């Protein structure tokens, strides 16, 4: 049942994230498969390094230490993990993708650095 | 250099036989294909058999087919020619020669058979 | 009987030139080279000319040859009284697997 | 609120990508199609989802059709070159056993030809059609000499259609409208998600479209514009129409060395009559068939139009005939018997049969197709129309026209979705560093 | 010792070796067949990296997970599993166990990740 | 209780295939194909307490070794000129000079009309051919491979004396070794190692007797797939070498005629000295010696009152029926009938043949050519084993007949990679242990 | 900027490790040339994760370890290394420990994980 | 005590060799690239870094001399080939409208052609210049018959030369030189960092070079060794000098079937009168930009030297004469005029056209380039010279890389190696 969340709502889609998951990295057409290879190996990768960089390595759920900006999203909890789907999630907050990335990277930048402050004490 | 034909011929009966050798000296004798020829008295030559230096490749003239066997021995460096059922027409006298393709080279000495009464 | 044929005699010169010659057929000559040898009586015979025109070592300027179509001749341009010999042309023949001679041209200077 | 970050999350972006090939338990579809599907397909409906499909900007018929024309050239590639054969010819007639339709349809051509050694030469005669053929001005030559190189198809390569499967790359996922009575485009209420779509057959036609897929509950009519005449419009039947074609002749073949290890494989005599190939088209399924699709058109022309069926304008053959490759050998069809009706026992179709084939449109290379022994019998169902329109009534024409038509037709289910695993919500949950 | 040289050694003492096997992995016609087996050994690193992952032993060589044995997979004593016998041995008798084994890992980690969010909400 | 702990870097393998890749330590294809350096140091691991499976007849190393070669000889003459222009019709008669008695009608001397620079002029050359490359049309002739296939002359410039290569895992594979010595190709091996790469293989196509392969550690050894199934080949593997020195005993001399733009042909011209039989040269004693140990270890399958007799082949193309040798850029087909006329209860002087055009993998399509090589040619090499196989069996005769059948190129390399095996490794998997993971 | 920080010491330059890390993995015959350029970026990435993951480091910039230093590799004082001169001067100055070093961090990873089992059994 | 931390985004990197890739903006070049770059692209300036930078030994110059190859020999390998052509002509010379320089430079010559059939035969005719026909003995042949096939270029296919871009490839980084005036060895005080080179047509040239880039403030001289007179000097302008360069003629280009679909292209008559091909240098602009080249060649040979221009030593046109590729002909220039001064209006340079190229070294290829329809006008910039020295300076030309190593001398490729360790205060 790979796709088969598509419809539930975000809370109850969030429950089985290793379905999706365990998917992915699963002569002229030598080399169009080696792309094929080759692209599924990269996009895989560079979803993980982006994880790693936020601190989120090795977890499909990954709390944060960066607050929700209202202006990204002012929509209640209870309108959120309910009676909407990822996909229309996706859509509503796909403009600030980038921003949200951003501020994860640099929270996890100041928290290695503070750890290893602490651990000269 | 030489042949030093052997006399081993000599005066044979009709019906008999005769059996003629041949060595070498100064001829790596392994090496060279060898042949008979003969020259009957007041007449011109012909070939009568030839064998190879490996001993493989054996030929005979028609007149001589069945009753003459060639054969080399290759260590002794020499060669003999086994004749049976002589015949009065066999008269002549026997060159041992060294031969390469298409030519004959080093002759030598000869010797005379007879066969009469 | 030869399988080559020939003259039987040359002893019409005297004067350094005379030709020997000889013939057969395509499955003798025409097909393979000539050899020619000269015999002296009470001897064994010795090569003058092997494979058509070459000359045996210890042969002189004074013989020559060739071979043409199914037939071949031997130049003689000496003719001095030494050249007196039995001349005989032959040659590999293919049906009968050997190296054959023509019956002999009886050469005296004259 | 604070943010948390989710990986494995269902969600989609429309994504264009390479497509593998896979197929089910001498043949190229058999030899290219290496990975063999899975017999269980994975058929996962998505309840509460809607997706927008157009079957006419789906790039997959796009791939399908350089795929095609890809493995064609590949299989000819290591075959014999006809060069030899670009020379005079004498030709006559064949006139042995001619019925009045074949009356010089087949010509009887003598020419000298190349050996193994190229100081030899030979006369040799072989039989052409006459519409591969052309005067020079009983001088004659092949029709390609001025324009293409001709490669002679090798006689073991089999290009019979095998249903092909295709199948996504990781990360990737096809979904499939489910929908019954979805007319190409818009939003489709009812998918699912499948890694490999259903067999198709890689089935190469004109004008008529052969041994699809039918409707599953009645005649659909599907077009990019509809109103503007530009556009074609597809028809797909829910049942389908048998046709039986055949080449009512008993061909052989020979063998003729034009060179060393080079063969050059010829039309020899005919054995018995010598009759016109053709295709028979039951009389009161076609009209019937013809009726459930009038019924359906009139829903964008109006009840009080009358809709008439015409044959087509005219134009080279590969456009104003049907056309089919079966048994090996290449059919063009007059159709015209199909095509007359105003609309306010069978049908015989007569056909010709061409070797030469430009099979592509493309200048450089066509392929001569070598003869098949015996005599060809074929059975195929008619699963749709590809038609042309052009006061009180409307005009409609089997035009045929565009390769790939024959393809979205059994592609307009299927789109291709990339997935995206990574995003983000907020929630009552701080990172406790 | 080698890259292979504990696979005399029993399970427990070969636990010694992990670093040794582990690092030695991830090491025109030829130009695809070599492509092809470059390819091929970082699909299958990757393969074995994404289970740990999913399981919550990323970036261990020993993850002890919270998943308790079943003696229908296997009844042998603990000390005839870590001593007096090798890996070579344990894999064939484990052999038709595995899927199950690596379903339930599955599904202990994801009902951890879940306890965890809502520890941390609180 | 007990708790599922997960390790990773277990050492344990599965029987696996894979491509290896090739290395190695001028214009040689070898040398330019297995252009990956060596293992400079190549260590061996020693698994104590590891006993492992081997089965050479089923080992895919050898598919690979073949189908590899095959690649590399093709991709070679891919870009060589075609001497297509050569198909013509030749009038030919024989080499006459000085031709000794056993080689009169081996070679022949034929002349053609073959086309210029120019495509409007024509030549008339002449080259020689041997007997074997050329057949009668009914004086006129054809090359022999005109109504079948293209021939393609093999570069002058490519050497493919064979080098020594060795073959080596991919990451994430291994090579099992076998070390148990007198190991008949089959079975459990109870002393292995752990390779990187393969020892050096020479890759050296024959078909009779083996040449330059490994010697046997200790004493002959004999194995085959069946042993008792006469359908099947034996392989013999000798602990000692035997000397054997072949020469084709003449003085080529190659000339070049150009056939078009800056396409050259590469005839056989006349030959300087003698012409004479190309040969093989085998020790008497030696060949009595190793052929008596082979007896000695046959008899252990057959019977040790059980009559051995070795005898020729039986007959047809010169591909099985001789022993066909590749060396100094010269195909040879030796008669070899001489090294196997014994019963079982100085020197030989083997005569060969030479043939110019070779079908050489069998296959139809294309034929290679390869041109002469220039001057006289001297080889020596190793005799390491011998392909045998049993004409029917003492069964009702308490004799039985050994002959060189030959028979498959794959048998001279499946005698060095008998002791390889590849395998997978599977770092994965799990164990109970008295630990929990706390939450 | 990308290598923006080679001037700035390397304390300084520990400031933006990032910057550098998410820069890194970013027919005819030229498919050939670019799958190999494509498939060497993903083996080098991966060779260096593995690396982190052996000695316990997988998923930190900054992976503080319990090997002591070894004076004789470098004898500057904290000053001098962390300010007064940068990463490439740094480099070069302990070129040639690079290999113990490493070896020293697999071995402590070892005996941590051992370590750690042993103490979840109790 | 202070334990090993371990540091993963270090900014530090290692000299390397990699792959670059092509990027730019039927021409051949744009087919190459097929990425779309300059996206307003960034430079990173690196304060406090010196590097060590040897345009003679930069591997990206080994990379642009083996891209141009590939990508020839995959341009013309799909083209018909001239082998019907290498027949016996039969040849006289053309006289209709002839200036007298022109007198036996142009030859008309009439052969048998094969036809669309096999059978037959065709006589045509077609007109060459005489460096591409070589006498028989009226009797001529094609000079290539005796080494190598001719191959026609495909009359679609153009190489005028767009500027291209080197990109690297993840994990690699190309550092830039801004240094002004540097020499091309030894340490570079300022440099940046890059994503990919600016654009660089890739032009071939001998003699002198056209369409480069211009040296930042004074005239630029760099040289391997320079005391070795063995070795090439370049030198970079600080000023174009513009060159105009022209065909002076009308040619008609007719299409002959050869074969099946296979098309010779062959030149036909002449309308107007048949003049030779020259190029006008600036008389005015060539001395002073020549005198710039002279008072920077002497920091190296000295102020009391004299510095003489003198012309080639002669043998092949390639090696001999200017070498210019423009409007689809080849222009063999012979350059005399610019280099006869001592050194204590316009000047004409006459100019050849060959139509069979031998345009790589190489033995058994060659290319016929099919004529150009019409009159032919170029303009283009010189930018620099490739000389030798014996003090003597000669035009001596001779390597085709010489033309791109002068762009590629600011640019280095290095590796990044993001893992490191080093010693502090924590401990795990
Ligand atoms: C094989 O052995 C033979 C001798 O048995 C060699 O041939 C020559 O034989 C004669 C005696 O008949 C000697 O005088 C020569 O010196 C031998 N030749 C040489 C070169 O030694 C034959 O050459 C040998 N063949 C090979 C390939 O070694
Ligand atoms: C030769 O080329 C012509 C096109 O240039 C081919 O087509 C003919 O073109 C003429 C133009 O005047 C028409 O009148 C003919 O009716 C066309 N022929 C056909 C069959 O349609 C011609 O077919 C080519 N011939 C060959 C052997 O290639
Ligand atoms: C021509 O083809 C034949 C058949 O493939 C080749 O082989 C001959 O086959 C006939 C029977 O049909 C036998 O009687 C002959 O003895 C075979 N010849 C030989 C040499 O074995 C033949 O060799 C081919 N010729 C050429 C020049 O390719
Ligand atoms: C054919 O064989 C003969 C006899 O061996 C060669 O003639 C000898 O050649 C050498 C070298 O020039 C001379 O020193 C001898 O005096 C010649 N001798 C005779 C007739 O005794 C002849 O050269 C050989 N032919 C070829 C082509 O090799
Ligand atoms: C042509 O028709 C007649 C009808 O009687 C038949 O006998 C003959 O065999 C036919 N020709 C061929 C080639 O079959
Ligand atoms: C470069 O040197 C200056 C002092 O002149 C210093 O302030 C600066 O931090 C150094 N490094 C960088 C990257 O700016
Ligand atoms: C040759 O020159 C004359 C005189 O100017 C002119 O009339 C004639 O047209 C010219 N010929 C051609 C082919 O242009």
């Amino acid at each position: 049942g790979f796709l088969g969340a598509a419809g539930s709502t975000m809370g109850a889609a969030s429950m089985t994230l290793t379905v999706q998951a365990r998917n992915l990295l699963s002569t002229v057409w030598g080399i169009k498969q080696l792309q094929a290879r080759v692209l599924a190996v990269e996009r895989y990768l560079r979803d993980q390094q982006l994880l790693g960089i936020w601190g989120c390595s090795g977890k499909l759920i990954c709390c944060t230490n960066v607050p929700w900006n209202s202006s990204w999203s002012n929509r209640n909890l209870s309108e959120i993990w309910d009676n909407m789907t990822w996909l229309q999630w996706d859509k509503e907050i796909s403009n600030y993708t980038q921003i949200i990335y951003g501020l994860l990277e640099e929270s996890q930048n100041q928290q290695e650095k503070n750890e290893q402050d602490l651990l000269a004490l | 250099e030489v042949q030093l034909q052997e006399s081993g011929g000599g005066l044979a009966q009709p019906g008999g036989s005769l059996r003629l050798t041949c060595e070498a000296s100064g001829f790596t004798f392994g090496r060279d294909d060898m042949a008979w020829v003969r020259q009957a008295l007041g007449k011109g030559l012909e070939w009568v058999s030839s064998i190879s230096n490996s001993g493989n490749t054996i030929y005979y003239a028609d007149p001589v087919k069945g009753r003459f066997s060639i054969s080399r021995d290759n260590a002794k460096n020499s060669l003999s020619l086994q004749m049976n059922s002589l015949k009065i027409e066999d008269t002549a006298v026997y060159f041992c020669t060294r031969t390469l393709g298409d030519y004959y080279l080093d002759w030598g000495q000869g010797v005379q058979v007879t066969v009469s009464s | 009987q030869a399988g080559l044929t020939q003259p039987p005699s040359a002893s019409e010169a005297a004067g350094k030139s005379v030709t020997i010659s000889c013939s057969g057929s395509s499955a003798n000559i025409g097909s393979t080279s000539v050899s020619w040898y000269q015999q002296l009586p009470g001897t064994a015979p010795k090569l003058l000319i092997y494979y058509n025109d070459q000359r045996a070592s210890g042969v002189s300027d004074r013989f020559s040859g060739s071979k043409s179509g199914t037939s071949a001749s031997l130049a003689i341009s000496g003719l001095q009284t030494e050249d007196e010999a039995d001349y005989y042309c032959a040659a590999w023949d293919d049906n009968l697997s050997g190296r054959i001679f023509g019956g002999g041209t009886r050469l005296t200077v004259l | 609120l604070w943010v948390t970050v989710y990986y494995g999350v269902p969600v989609w972006k429309d994504a264009e990508t390479t497509l593998f090939c896979a197929s089910d338990a001498h043949n190229v579809w058999a030899t290219h199609c290496c990975v063999p599907t899975d017999p269980n397909p994975q058929e996962i409906h998505l309840e509460n989802v809607t997706e927008e499909f157009n079957m006419w900007k789906n790039n997959m018929v796009e791939q399908m059709h350089t795929d095609i024309i890809s493995l064609w050239d590949q299989s000819l590639k290591p075959c014999v070159k006809l060069t030899p054969l670009c020379v005079t010819l004498q030709c006559t007639n064949v006139t042995n056993n001619i019925t009045d339709d074949m009356r010089g349809e087949l010509k009887n051509c003598s020419f000298n030809m190349t050996t193994e050694l190229r100081d030899k030469k030979q006369k040799v005669y072989s039989l052409f059609y006459r519409l591969d053929v052309v005067q020079i001005n009983k001088e004659y030559r092949l029709i390609n000499c001025n324009t293409s190189a001709i490669t002679q198809a090798c006689p073991k390569v089999s290009f019979e259609p095998i249903p092909i499967h295709y199948c996504a790359p990781a990360g990737f996922a096809i979904l499939k409208c489910k929908d019954k009575k979805f007319n190409g485009t818009g939003p489709c209420p009812s998918v699912s998600t499948v890694q490999c779509t259903h067999g198709i057959k890689p089935v190469v036609s004109t004008q008529l479209l052969l041994n699809g897929s039918l409707a599953e509950e009645e005649v659909m009519i599907r077009s990019e514009n509809i109103t503007n005449n530009a556009k074609n419009i597809l028809v797909q039947f829910n049942t389908p129409v048998q046709i039986n074609c055949t080449r009512p002749n008993n061909n052989t073949r020979k063998s003729i060395r034009i060179g060393p290890g080079q063969w050059f494989y010829a039309t020899g005599d005919i054995i018995g009559d010598i009759r016109q190939a053709h295709c028979n088209v039951s009389k009161a399924t076609w009209n019937e068939t013809l009726g459930k699709v009038v019924k359906q058109l009139r829903k964008h022309f109006g009840n009080n139009t009358i809709i008439r069926f015409a044959n087509s304008s005219g134009g080279d053959l590969e456009v104003t005939t049907h056309s089919f490759n079966c048994g090996g050998e290449f059919f063009y069809c007059n159709t015209s018997g199909l095509f007359n009706s105003t609309w306010i026992d069978s049908i015989t179709l007569p056909c010709r049969i061409k070797q030469i084939i430009n099979m592509w449109q493309r200048i450089g290379q066509a392929m001569y197709a070598p003869p098949i022994q015996g005599v060809i019998r074929c059975v195929s169902n008619i699963t749709g129309l590809i038609l042309t329109r052009d006061s009180t009534t409307e005009t409609f024409r089997p035009g045929g026209g565009d390769m790939r038509d024959n393809w979205r037709s059994e592609l307009y289910k299927y789109k291709v979705v990339k997935i995206e695993p990574l995003g983000v919500a907020p929630t009552r949950c701080k990172r406790r560093v």
